[PDB]
């Protein structure tokens, strides 16, 4: 599950920089 | 398609920082 | 397991900064 | 293949963003002495 | 060695991220 979490944690932080 | 999530992710956080 | 545990913490740090600014605002 | 290259341009920019603080951080030091 | 290089990297964010 951590390859899968690192890959949410990449989206989460693309998805805040566009928020941003 | 995770794949292709973590690419168009990490090139979008690229471009940002570009 | 490098990657996955450095995206981790990244990911971690960046959230809790997040919720910080929250409160803030 | 993309990944790899996107990362490395973040870690350059990362890179580069620590040494601009650490010489900002020696100025301050030098201010303050 | 590239890709091992941008691994090291992104350890090297994390251990910057940790130390801020």
């Amino acid at each position: 599950p951590e390859v899968k979490s690192a890959i949410e944690g990449i989206k989460y932080i693309a998805e805040t920089m566009k928020s941003d | 398609p995770e794949l292709r999530e973590v690419v168009s992710s990490i090139s979008y956080i690229a471009r940002q920082l570009q | 397991r490098c990657c996955v545990d450095a995206v981790n913490f990244v990911a971690e740090s960046t959230r809790d900064q997040e919720a910080t600014g929250e409160e803030v605002s | 293949k993309p990944a790899v290259d996107g990362a490395n341009f973040i870690v350059n920019h990362m890179r580069d963003q620590n040494n601009y603080n650490e010489e900002k951080d020696s100025w301050n030091r030098v201010a303050r002495t």
